[PDB]
């Protein structure tokens, strides 16, 4: 549900312009939970996951 | 068997190229280092067939050199290629921009006569420019990796945006920690002090990874920067501290001046 | 009105985002940038409302400040803004790097109180690391554009990869010219070898438009610069002249060595 | 022409079956002779008949 949705936001430009003008109406209408919107409305990442270094340079 | 080493850029799905996204399609099997489970869920649907390289880091905080694990990335990738798999190897981003593991399997993979190329990706250098609206061009670029900053002899100029990656170990030697201590950082500053003044203002960039997040630009004076949370996909910019000096001496042999500068 | 300023890479159709094609299918209108007609015909095919941008420039041996030239390309670009038009800039590579309309349009739009913003492309420079099979991290990166490193004072640490843009109007100052001249590039030469010696070196790139086009990847001394035949799409790299050495200096304060180097 | 770059450039599979025979992919495409010979001697010019950086 939550991962759907986000795959699909990032791809779909119509959407993103949707989800910018109104995102609670947007993530509402896609089935989030308060929780889930709430911690997005906070930038919790941690929470919505819940819900990088490939080199060096010692030569 | 060949090899493509694609990026997918920064932004869950729709931030990696048409091509690379349909090279992903068509793979035999994909190798996949991405920065999380909704980036991975996102891969698995795309083509089912995924190793993910993340399992070659240190696991249940084991010392382990990073060296070791890219190596042990690097030999999987070939066992597939020499297999005879069509095989793609997946990074987060710019595949081959602050990343060994992409040209060594390429490298490795040419010298035992197997087809290998790199696809171009988005980075989080190409994220930044747009998140801070920075053109590069304005008055030049600059990157290090933090450690080999701190390592080996780099004079910056002050007057280009320097950026530091993998600011979050700068000065781990040992190559086995997540990340540094607020000592090395403050190594960091003096050393950076040649250059840049105490209060001078940098940014810590974070470029974001969902399309419901928004991107961390924390701006705090280069003082601070030991006491800063800071994560593995930190990276420091470091604003020019500096005018622009005429070099009159081109000018001159241009014959020309300031004035004349159109 | 809205505007977002996407990139459409280098390679036609294929190295473009997802995120940023899908902007272009959807923009109420289009202003365009793009290398050839190839591309121009697959954007029209798109998004068939399209205004290129590439009018602007001179037409007709006419001599106009490059300056003049932007100037209009954002008044139009902002023109269609205003009338309230859900706007996209399609440029090509990076909509930011080195590209100075769309960070003028996007400013001017913001303060206007309109919505703007730039999604990150593939640029010239994600493309020469690919290709070249350079990391920039590997010993560092610097980029400047080829005039301005020679007009003002920069300091290259000849460690890193060194990267010259539009390195074929290098020292044209009126900036109405689309070319520089033999002597100009003479006097790079002489200015960069306080750094270079005559015979280092230094490679020619130009990233293919075209999936059927293979890169221009031509080596020579830098002595023979001022003779070489450079477009406009060219830029320059300057690997670097001297190797790593350790910064005994700053691993003292760490209280290590280069033998603890993991 | 205009169409076969299009969807070359976009489609792996069709880049991948270009990159092991050029000629053939290019034939199967009704690309001409000197269409074709264009391309393997590189010559973009005949295939078809940007700064916005300052100081
Ligand atoms: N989301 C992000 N925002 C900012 N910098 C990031 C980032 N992800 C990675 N980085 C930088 O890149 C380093 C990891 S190396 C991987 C880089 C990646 N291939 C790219 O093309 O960007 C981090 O230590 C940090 O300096
Ligand atoms: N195909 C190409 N190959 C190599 N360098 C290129 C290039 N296209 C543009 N450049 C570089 O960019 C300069 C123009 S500025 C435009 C750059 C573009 N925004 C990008 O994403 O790269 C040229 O003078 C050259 O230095
Ligand atoms: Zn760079």
């Amino acid at each position: 549900g939550l991962s759907d949705f986000f795959t699909q936001l990032g791809q779909d430009a119509q959407l993103m312009e949707d989800y910018k003008q109104n995102p609670e109406a947007v993530m509402r209408a896609h089935g989030l939970t308060d929780e889930q919107i709430n911690a997005v409305m906070t930038g919790d990442m941690e929470k919505l996951k819940t819900l990088d270094v490939i080199s060096h340079g010692n030569g | 068997g060949s090899l493509v080493c694609v990026g997918t850029g920064l932004q869950l799905a729709g931030q990696i190229s048409v091509l690379s996204r349909s090279y992903i399609e068509h793979a035999d099997i994909v190798f996949s280092l991405l920065p999380d489970g909704f980036s991975q869920r996102w891969l698995t649907k795309l083509n089912p067939n995924v190793i993910n390289l993340q399992q070659f880091y240190a696991q249940n905080g084991e010392v382990k050199n990073r060296r070791d694990t890219y190596e042990q990335m690097v030999n999987a990738i070939l066992d597939a290629v020499r297999a005879g798999k069509k095989t793609v190897c997946a990074l987060y981003g710019h595949p081959g921009v602050f990343a060994c593991v992409s040209h060594m399997a390429i490298t490795r993979a040419k010298a035992e006569g197997f087809s290998a190329k790199m696809e171009p990706g988005i980075s989080a250098e190409a994220c930044l420019w747009a998140d801070l609206g920075i053109d590069p061009g304005n008055s030049g670029h600059q990157s290090f990796e933090a450690s080999q900053f701190m390592f080996f002899n780099h004079v910056p100029d002050p007057t280009t945006h320097l950026l530091l990656w993998q600011i979050a170990i700068a000065g781990e030697h040992t190559l086995t920690q997540f990340h540094t201590s607020s000592d090395r950082l403050q190594i960091l500053v003096e050393q950076l002090n040649q250059w840049y003044p105490l209060d001078h203002e940098v940014v810590i960039y974070e470029a974001a990874n969902l399309p419901i997040q928004a991107p961390r630009i924390e701006r705090l004076p280069l003082a601070n920067l030991p006491q800063a949370h800071l994560m593995p996909i930190s990276t420091l910019l470091i604003p020019p501290a500096k005018k622009l000096e005429y070099n009159y001496a081109i000018l001159a042999k241009l014959g020309i001046g300031p004035e004349d500068l159109g």
